[PDB]
């Protein structure tokens, strides 16, 4: 059934499982038109479909041009991601093809469902987990990417570097999912607490800074900070 | 107008014909039902006096043969059986006028209910859903399920309506995934109309057939296929104005028909909601929307 709290170290175990998150898909600016009414503006988007064992991160690009002459876009982005998603389990091996697929949006299941009617032992899952995969834009190089596409493309990162080197993958998702709650919450203080000393730097085939085990640490518990002073400020508390 | 002579009444049993239902006492000097219109199905129905679990009967035509009732104190039931000799049965039924042991079918000479419930149900088709080519009439119960839900014995207690599954690789074009989930006119016309059930006559048919199961019986299984039966059509952007119409007046019926204390277990809120109210029909069904809202609108 769903995935929750109860169920946290299903993620971390032997089957092959992707999230997906459809959040960034169908990207949008709101303005003014010269007669004074309102328009929309697209903008490339992304498919955000993250291996939460081995850090793999599907990072499928949504160029603008597929919404040209598109109506009913909010709607059309659900199916465009489930079209990509089971593009993706085709293309891959049998042996890596997943054992489930869980959606962070519940109105991506029907969606996906119908896409993966030919994959009956594929299980496709809700979650009442809250992740901030959202903020996957904050992430500069993979917003980079993004945004400088011409035209529809797949990108493959690992969103977590090399850190399963030295954490487990558990841990390495705990860490994920805390940076990108801090960004999702204040992305200013977020990217100062990791970019403000000059003698850290990102290796060229890297997403996130070369700390060392102390100094993860230390941008943890700044991280953990940021989020409670926000809440604080959110609710005056 | 046809008879069906009942040998005895042994057991306390309301007895249902079509839409009428009578009481019968222990042993009362009961012995059929007479003045049956010819020309359309009936179904005569039971719920015993001291077990009302099982509500079951018989469809039948009286075209098709002689019927007749007799209670089997081994298996429990009112059993039907056909009588192969005519002049056995005539003389039985004779006497039994003679004396005066039937009750009338009160048909009001105005009233069309019956044949506004049953105007696409034939003998035949009911005989495929329920298979027993041994019998001439098709024995239902409450209990019965249908073939989808065995996918989710004797085959003769199994309902053998058409399999719909909107999620189903039937129902979705390889490549027309989004538009065959959100407009299913695919799967209606061309799967179902042109392919399965050939024409609306009988498509008709067996909504017609799972709605009077599902009210008669309790049957839950009809009850699902009626609503299925319904849903595929409103979920269809493009359906021939003829079968809009005479679906809006064959759900009209049934609405008119059902007793107002089952709406509760006989009608989905969901379906019956996004069928008026949000589907591609949401406009094309003005007798049965303003029957609901009349009668039901607590559902809605
Ligand atoms: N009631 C029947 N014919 O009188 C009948 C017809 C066909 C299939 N089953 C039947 N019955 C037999 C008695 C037990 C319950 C099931």
């Amino acid at each position: 059934g769903a995935m929750n709290s109860s169920n946290y170290a299903e993620l971390f175990n032997n089957d092959i499982k992707l999230f997906v998150d459809d959040t960034n898909v169908y990207r949008v600016t709101v303005h003014k038109t010269f007669e004074g009414n309102v328009a929309t503006k697209a903008i490339n988007g992304c498919i955000f479909t993250l291996n939460p064992k081995t850090g793999h991160l599907f990072l499928k690009i949504i160029h603008t041009s597929v919404w040209a002459g598109q109506k009913r876009l909010s709607q059309l982005a659900k199916w465009k991601t489930a079209e990509e998603v089971s593009a993706l389990v085709r293309s891959l091996p049998k042996e890596e093809q997943p054992k489930q697929i869980i959606v962070t949006r519940k109105a991506m299941l029907d969606p996906l469902e119908v896409h993966m009617l030919d994959f009956p032992n594929i299980a496709i899952r809700p979650t009442e987990l809250r992740l901030p995969f959202s903020a996957a834009m904050s992430i500069d190089k993979l917003s980079d990417v993004v945004m400088k596409a011409t035209e529809p493309q797949m990108v493959l990162f690992n969103i977590y570097d090399d850190w399963l080197d030295r954490i487990s993958s558990y841990t390495a998702f705990s860490r994920l999912t805390l940076l990108l709650r801090a960004l999702k919450t204040n992305e200013e203080s977020a990217k100062m607490i990791l970019l403000s000393d000059p003698t850290i730097t990102i290796k060229s085939y890297h997403l996130w800074p070369s700390f060392t085990d102390e100094q993860w640490i230390t941008i943890e518990s700044q991280m953990r900070d940021l989020i409670l002073t926000e809440y604080g400020r959110k609710y005056n508390v | 107008m046809n008879t069906v002579p009942f040998t005895s009444a042994p057991i306390e049993v309301t007895i249902g014909i079509d839409q009428y239902s009578f009481n019968v006492k222990e042993n009362q000097p009961f012995h059929g039902i007479k003045d049956i219109p010819i020309g359309h199905v009936h179904v005569i129905h039971f719920q015993h006096a001291d077990n009302s679990s099982m509500r079951y009967g018989y469809w039948f035509d009286c075209r098709m043969g002689n019927f007749y009732i007799q209670y089997d104190p081994k298996d429990g039931l009112y059993k039907m059986m056909e009588e192969r000799d005519g002049a056995k049965f005539e003389n039985i039924v004779h006497n039994f006028k003679e004396r005066q042991m039937m009750v009338s079918y009160p048909k009001i000479d105005e009233d069309d209910t019956w044949y506004n419930l049953t105007e696409f149900v034939q003998m035949d088709k009911i005989r495929k859903i329920v298979r027993k080519d041994e019998n001439q009439f098709s024995y239902v119960d409450s209990s019965m399920t249908t073939v989808q839900e065995n996918e989710l014995s004797d085959p003769a207690h199994s309902l053998n309506y058409t399999v719909i599954n909107f999620k189903s690789r039937e129902a979705i074009r390889p490549g027309h995934e989004m538009e065959d989930f959100l407009d299913k006119s695919y799967y209606l016309n061309t799967v179902m109309l042109q392919g399965i059930f050939k024409n609306s006559s009988n498509y008709f048919g067996e909504l017609q057939f799972a709605f009077l199961n599902a009210m008669f019986f309790g049957n839950y299984g009809s009850s699902l296929q009626w609503h299925a039966m319904i849903e595929l059509i409103c979920s269809s952007a493009t359906v021939p104005k003829h079968m809009l119409d005479k679906l809006d007046e064959i759900l009209y019926y049934q609405i008119k028909t059902l007793p107002e204390q089952y709406s509760d277990i006989l009608l989905n809120e969901r379906v019956w909601n996004i069928c008026l109210y949000s589907s591609f029909q949401k406009n094309s069904l003005h007798n049965t929307e303003k029957i609901m809202e009349n009668k039901y609108p607590e559902l809605l």
